[PDB]
């Protein structure tokens, strides 16, 4: 009885995020599919002690 | 290290500030202790926070699907069918992971700036009270309390009061 | 130093009413260093809202910060009984080290006006050997908080001998109760032979008193 | 989870040492993801900062500027616990002392909020003039029991420093207690009262007694109301 | 003499990301844009519940097969579901005219 | 803010100077009046005139069309069709409208350095005859009339004219 | 000419140092030549390979096809099949040609950095000891050998040994 904006054949997915890679099989208001297995981006600074 | 001080002539960051991104570390008579900057560190996490929610809400998606089911003697337009997901994940995939990089070095000379933007006002602050260490640094040429190092980082600091002093040990050098 | 303050001290909400707490800052606190507590009467505070407007793990969604600069906003969409308590905002600088809280607000459950039933106590003879003579009048399960007594000894008003305290909103039935002592010497109890304790409530029709007679 | 575990209700003669010792229960004392404040609360002057430690390879100490001069908080790797320090103590710092974590995680910067709370330690120091409450029984007068409550009590005068706690029946008697804040007598002495609502069908047949209890001058007394 | 620095930040971080220079570039913290997860178990899209067909398919839920009396049942649906290989079907074989034409017909009501 | 100028120890946009958008302010002896830059400012319009026409002119459209008509019997086609049209209403929406931020902040990351730029000219072309107020002015140590302020502007600064007269007044103070 | 360099104040490009990207040229006694820095180059060279490696090797391009051959009668179909490749020639036109300018202009406001980057160690190591020419040198106020010259590119040039020398002809000028 989860509540989801999108669904896969695997599960659902959660997150407001713009790009998901669990499957490109999606319903529904989805994260476009992306081949990308990380998407890392930099928010702070350079860790340098 | 656009800027040059991220990795530059600054070669460390501090483990010690962690109520902000930038500060100060001051050492004088009373004592020492590390202490960050709001006005340059709240600039950076309202902006940054802003450019993460930009990229994230600017992907408007309909409510769609993309399963479809072609029978065996459609087999072209099942080819078809692919073609148009592929094509999308071929883009939707290039642009995206270019545009992290990118906005992970226009990230990082960001960052750059901001140390390079503080330095230039204490600098362009005292401008003969202090010799420059260059890993960073200042040494004033003054005895400096709490109530003078203070106003170096508000940015409020006396350049008459503390300049007699100044040459006087400045000549001494 | 920044110190906060929050308006209203003290507000009687109903349940489900929108409640918004303002709170001020001497100066600009910076939309990070902004973090929101609730505290039960007696309880540790907890986590409401950290950063600005960041929900805290495990806090509804009622709750919601807002604000910038010099101007937070405290606010509940929707009342609850269990919100019964006082809320804290607090900031946090950082050059110099400061890390201050405000005046705090008491978010009282408004219920229905309640009368009040008085009782009165002549002093103790035990402390009538101390030198002392305390009469002690009493309220109880009343609301709202205010009210009034005015201690008569002889059919004559007295002031400047009389102290009073009142309980906090009570936790069953939300009413508060009121005690007024009359602190005299043993000579000017004696002295005197009549004791009114006069109340006026919201709740009272009159001004109901009771009253005994020393030595009786 | 996290759960924060401090010191027993204590007592500290004037101008001595005060020493509170903040347990940390599923958090390493050395964790670089927590920050370890002590933060104070009293009635009059509201919550205010006293310290905060940290390690970051390296152990640092930062304090309000309010205390500067007289506070330590030490923390000890192996029992997992902090402390804190306040020397000299005088009658200002009569309140409760908590401890806190900070999970607060924003890109590395920390909000200095809370998210890990202590119940708190009933901090009371003691004055130059110690002096016993005299506690004198509230006894009802003959008529204002005739309705359908009894109204009992008990007067606890001319005692300091605060505060005192008051049990009915040593605690059993619950039900429609009542304990007034004390008020401050143009004698410094506070005064305090305590009352209960109970059925006039059993001042005969059920003994009343109230403990009253002054902490900073050991005293216990236990009257019995008799109507 | 007093000293006064400047200085930046540094935490006990072992993320790294990649910019277009260097790669690994261990930064102090980081968010992923990607979401690589999900949790195994449909949910309501749109708000309203899917139809689950189970063992039975599109064919012979329409069809009303003698083995599916236990899902004539939704009056709204979003989505439909069905095993990857369903068992129970047209039990009697012939050809269903426009067959793939239809799943997406009533895909949606 | 990137360069530090903008926004930075330059607080005010003159709103008298309609000339150009960098330029200089004089106050001497014969009068005051502002002073756009055209080195600076004509350099920075074509610029930005290309990178404007540079978006514009890179969208290739054909000679096409995109309204079909499909039989109520084609509808897994139909429903194909529309995907081919809202994957490029997805794509050319998102790249479009993070392109625009992008091109914002790299324009406004491009005038704050051409005023930055500016400064580091004047300030390295009298060095010590004027005394930097620090809100983006200075201070001339010697009398300069109109002829030595238009100099200044130009880029042909005498130093070894006016300097004999900075050291008297730089003595001074 | 972001920072003010290339195209700056520095208004040429040394055709002769061939070693590197950036270089000194210095000019004493013993004699002249040029010498290119390996710190500033090299750091470049690979950031650059890597940003060119970066967008190449971002392209992930599946086995697939593009030639379909439809009967006149699906020419509905074959009209959709043009627009699903005409579309992606659309973007992966534009979204390329774009990225091309910005990771042009990227590049050349990089080498702008660097050249800017070295000027101010150079610069911030002798301090008094030259006085800045403006085109993009410095002329020494002392008798500077081969081993003094090559302490200056390394960065370890020696500020006390050479000091008292300075003050005695910077007092002469
Ligand atoms: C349904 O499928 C099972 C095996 O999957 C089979 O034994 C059974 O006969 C089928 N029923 C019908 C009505 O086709």
């Amino acid at each position: 009885e989860c509540d989801a904006k999108c669904q896969t054949p695997q599960g659902a997915i959660n997150s407001s995020l713009p790009f998901q890679n669990v499957h490109p099989v999606t319903i529904g208001e989805c994260p476009k599919y992306v081949r990308s297995a990380k998407l890392r981006m930099v928010t702070g600074l350079r860790n340098i002690p | 290290g656009l800027f040059g001080a991220i990795a530059g002539f600054i070669e460390g960051g501090w483990t010690g500030m962690v109520d902000g991104w930038y500060g100060y570390h001051h050492q004088n008579e009373q004592g020492s202790g590390y202490a960050a900057d709001q006005k340059s560190t709240q600039n950076a996490i309202n902006g940054i926070t802003n450019k993460v929610n930009s990229v994230i809400e600017k992907m408007n998606t309909q409510f769609t699907a993309v399963g479809k089911e072609f029978n065996k003697l459609e087999r072209r337009m099942e080819n078809l069918n692919k073609k148009v997901d592929d094509g999308f994940i071929d883009i939707w995939t290039y642009n995206a992971e270019l545009l992290v990089l990118l906005e992970n070095e226009r990230t990082l000379d960001f960052h750059d700036s901001n140390v390079k933007n503080l330095y230039e006002k204490v600098k362009s602050q005292l401008k003969n009270n202090a010799k420059e260490i260059g890993n960073g640094c200042f040494e004033f040429y003054h005895k400096c309390n709490d109530e003078c190092m203070e106003s170096v980082k508000n940015g409020t600091y006396d350049y008459p009061k503390y300049s007699e002093e100044s040459k006087l040990n400045r000549e001494k050098i | 130093e920044i110190v906060l303050t929050q308006s209203p001290g003290t507000l009687s909400l109903s349940p489900g009413e929108r409640v918004t707490l303002s709170c001020r800052a001497s100066q600009t606190v910076y939309n990070s260093y902004l973090a929101w507590y609730q505290q039960k009467p007696g309880q540790a505070p907890t986590l409401l809202i950290y950063g600005t407007s960041t929900r805290a793990t495990g806090v509804p969604d009622r709750f919601s910060g807002s604000g910038s600069g010099t101007v937070f906003t405290l606010t509940i969409s929707r009342l609850e009984p269990e919100d019964f308590a006082v809320y804290f905002c607090q900031q946090y600088s950082t050059s110099p080290r400061a890390l201050t809280f405000g005046g705090g607000t008491k978010v009282e459950i408004k219920r229905t006006v309640a009368a009040p039933s008085v009782f009165i106590f002549p002093p103790s003879d035990e402390q009538l050997k101390s030198g002392t003579a305390s009469v002690v009048c009493l309220l109880n399960n009343f609301y709202p908080r205010e009210a009034k007594v005015q201690w008569k000894v002889d059919n004559a008003l007295q002031s400047g001998n009389s102290q009073e305290s009142v309980t906090e909103q009570d936790s069953k039935d939300s009413t508060y109760s009121l005690s007024s002592t009359l602190t005299l010497s043993k000579a000017d109890y004696e002295k005197h032979k009549v004791y009114a304790c006069e109340v006026t409530h919201q709740g009272l029709s009159s001004p109901v008193t009771k009253s005994f007679n020393r030595g009786e | 989870q996290v759960q924060l575990q401090q010191s027993g209700p204590r007592l500290v003669k004037p101008s001595q040492t005060l020493s509170l010792t903040c347990a940390i229960s599923g958090d390493s004392v050395s964790s670089s993801s927590a920050v370890w404040t002590w933060i104070r609360q009293s009635p009059s002057r509201g919550l205010e900062w006293l310290g905060r430690t940290y390690y970051r390879s390296k152990w640092y100490d930062d304090y309000a500027v309010s205390v500067q001069g007289r506070i330590t908080i030490n923390p000890d790797t192996s029992k997992n616990q902090i402390s804190l320090q306040l020397n000299s103590v005088t009658p200002d710092d009569t309140a409760v002392y908590y401890c806190a974590r900070s999970s607060i995680n924003i890109f590395g910067v920390f909000v200095m909020a809370m998210d890990v709370w202590g119940q708190g330690t009933a901090v009371t120091v003691s004055s130059p003039s110690t002096k016993g409450p005299s506690v004198f029984p509230l006894a009802p007068s003959s008529k204002s029991t005739s309705g359908g409550t009894a109204a009992l009590g008990c007067l606890v005068k001319d005692y300091f420093p605060e505060p005192v706690t008051v049990s009915w029946n040593s605690g059993a008697l619950t039900s429609g207690v009542h304990t007034f804040p004390a008020v401050l007598q143009s004698s410094g002495l506070y005064s305090l009262s305590s009352v209960v609502t109970v059925p006039s069908s059993s001042l005969g047949t059920q003994t009343y007694i109230c403990n009253v209890n002054h902490k900073p001058s050991n005293t216990k007394v236990d009257k019995r109301v008799e109507p | 003499g007093d000293t006064i620095c400047i200085g930046y930040h540094a935490n006990n971080s072992t993320d790294t990301v990649d910019t277009v220079l260097e790669k690994n570039v261990t930064v102090t913290h980081s968010v992923n844009l990607l979401e690589d997860s999900h949790n195994g178990k449909l949910c309501r899209l749109k708000g309203i519940a899917p139809l689950q067909l189970g063992n039975c398919s599109v064919a012979g839920w329409i069809l009303g097969n003698p083995e599916c009396e236990l899902l004539i049942s939704r009056e709204s649906w979003s989505y439909i579901v069905e095993k990857p290989n369903p068992e129970n079907g047209t039990c009697y074989p012939g050809h269903f005219a426009d067959y793939e034409e239809l799943r997406e017909q009533l895909s949606s009501v």
